[PDB]
């Protein structure tokens, strides 16, 4: 997961966020929808 | 603090911003409940038991369509039977009894004082509901791809995504705990599906305040803006094209055309 | 294992690398490229030290990773610091130089804009209009309060599993015109649509 500013605006802010997200969130552990985070990586 | 809740005391809220109410402040078991202006009055509390039993006064809410019919009541929780006295609440705003499948509480009437009653679902307006002790509507943006805000057009009758202005009356809205979304300035305005199409999709639009199941909406984990339900719709930006000023409800796919954040 | 890498380049392309604690989601040590030494907050986890940056010289600062702790060391707080492209631009640099000077406050901002916003959908939101309009803002009560409350929220909600949704405690939130909204059960949009993380804290199920 890489932010570069000078390739950077709301768009790739938000895709960035998205990665973050996708990589810490559990993928089976969810409560209402929401991820709780990994325990490893 | 704790993993553990034993039991809760809240208010339920739904209809109108409306508050559930035993009617009176009787006790009587089988006494009545209605909607009535929410305010601090002990016989607008409700209180939640690891028996998925739910109680003001003291005595727990009931359904019997022998006892009561098809009304709602307070009775005493050993004088009758506990499948009576069994309740379920949904992400959607549903509150029914695991037992009745086919029925939810509901408020037929948008009226103050209106006996509430168990009616088939339909997931309508008329049938959400928000258990929780903050009764007000929440106030703001509705924000969607591109960072652009929903608006309400032609002096209230349409609503599609223009650009964010701070203050600005028209892309303001209330999300009330039945579930509808109102237009801020005009409460009596709902944000409708109507049965007009766009690519064999319905299409967004704001019509009269009716109580129906199709002003009734739920904001989920998923960013979606959602039909509550199995049969699921999202609220979907069309083609993901703002400039076609469509809004459609669609088969949900969480893509970007279907994201949205409330700014409050 | 239990660190997660994340880089970040300004405009004149320097890069650092920051390792967070997945289990607690807080920064714990940061390097900038192509240098041999690296920062620790005094309160990373032993374990941190002895399984990232092994090969540089590892340095400890005087601060830890709480808001409190880094508001101490920068002299103000998140309600005075500005967010923006170009806070963070500034904010990365000052990181790569190893400024002490900026420490404590560029961490302010590159924590509040990449970990916070990652746990709220409302954070995300306000910092992308920051990136649209390339304008800068403070966080009012709205935006603190949700940072402040995250590991309650996460705690209420796993708490009401046992019990038809309801909080076990009342988390106060404010809104964008500093209004209380006190918030009970996880009916409420700005729990349920807002936090797009948790943290773990019993192990429960719907
Ligand atoms: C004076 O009002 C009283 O009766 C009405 C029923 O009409 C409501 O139940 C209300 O809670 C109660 O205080
Ligand atoms: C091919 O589907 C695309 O257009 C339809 C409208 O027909 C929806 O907007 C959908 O979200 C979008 O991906």
């Amino acid at each position: 997961a890489n932010l570069r500013l000078s390739e950077a605006n709301s768009g790739t802010y938000k895709t960035f966020i998205g990665r973050v997200r996708e990589e810490l969130g559990s993928e089976t552990y969810r409560l209402y929808g929401i991820p709780v985070l990994k325990h490893s990586l | 603090n704790e993993c553990i809740v034993e039991t809760r005391t809240t208010r339920i809220s739904g209809r109108d911003a409306l508050c559930v109410d035993v009617a009176g402040a009787l006790t009587s078991d089988g006494s009545r409940l209605i909607l009535y202006p929410c305010g601090q009055q002990v016989n607008q509390k409700w209180t939640f038991h690891s028996d998925g039993t739910v109680r003001s006064l003291g005595k727990c809410l009931a359904t019997n369509n022998s006892k009561f019919g098809n009304l709602v009541v307070i009775y005493d929780c050993s004088k009758l039977a506990a499948e009576d006295i069994s309740w379920d609440v949904s992400v959607g705003g549903t509150i029914m009894n695991p037992n009745y499948e086919d029925l939810a509480l509901t408020s037929n009437k948008a009226t103050r004082s209106t006996n509430l009653t168990m009616e088939v679902n339909t997931y309508s307006a008329s049938q959400g509901w928000r258990v929780g002790n903050y009764v007000q509507p929440i106030i703001g943006s509705i924000v969607g791809l591109d960072d652009m805000c929903l608006e309400a057009t032609d002096g209230n009758t349409n609503m599609w995504l223009e650009e964010c202005v701070p203050n600005k009356r028209e892309q303001s809205w209330a999300l009330y705990s039945d579930g509808t979304i109102r237009v801020d300035d005009n409460r009596e305005l709902c944000v409708t599906a109507s049965s007009s199409t766009y690519d064999n999709w319905k299409v967004i639009t704001i019509l009269n305040c009716d109580g129906s199941n199709n002003q009734r909406w739920v904001f989920l984990a998923d960013g979606s803006i959602s039909t509550p339900g199995n049969q699921r719709l999202a609220m979907d930006v069309a083609r993901s094209d703002v400039d076609l000023k469509k809004i459609i409800l669609h088969r949900p796919h969480g893509d970007l055309n279907q994201q949205w954040v409330l700014f409050y | 294992n239990r660190f997660y890498l994340l880089t970040l380049t300004s405009n004149k392309d320097e890069s650092i690398t920051l390792a967070i604690d997945v289990e607690d989601m807080v920064a714990v040590a940061y390097q900038p490229a192509g240098s041999h030494e690296s920062y620790f907050f005094l309160n990373a986890p032993q374990l941190a030290f002895h399984t990232l940056f092994t090969d540089t010289h590892q340095n400890v600062l005087n601060f830890d990773n709480t808001f409190k702790s880094l508001e101490n060391a920068a002299g103000t707080t998140r309600q005075t610091i500005v967010l923006g492209v170009d806070p963070l631009d500034f904010a990365i640099s000052n990181l790569f130089n190893a400024d002490p000077k900026l420490l404590p406050l560029s961490f302010l901002v590159i924590i509040q804009m990449v970990l916070e916003a990652s746990k709220f959908r409302f954070i995300e939101q306000s910092v992308a209009y920051s990136f649209k309009n390339e304008k800068t803002f403070i966080p009012d009560l709205a935006i603190v309060s949700l940072e402040d409350n995250w590991s309650e929220i996460s705690l209420q909600i796993q708490a009401s599993t046992s019990l038809q949704g309801l909080f076990g405690s009342v988390v106060e939130l404010y809104n964008s015109n500093n209004e209380l909204i006190e918030v009970d059960s996880i009916y409420y949009p700005i729990i349920l649509a807002n936090v797009a993380l948790q943290l773990y804290h019993c192990q429960v199920s719907t």
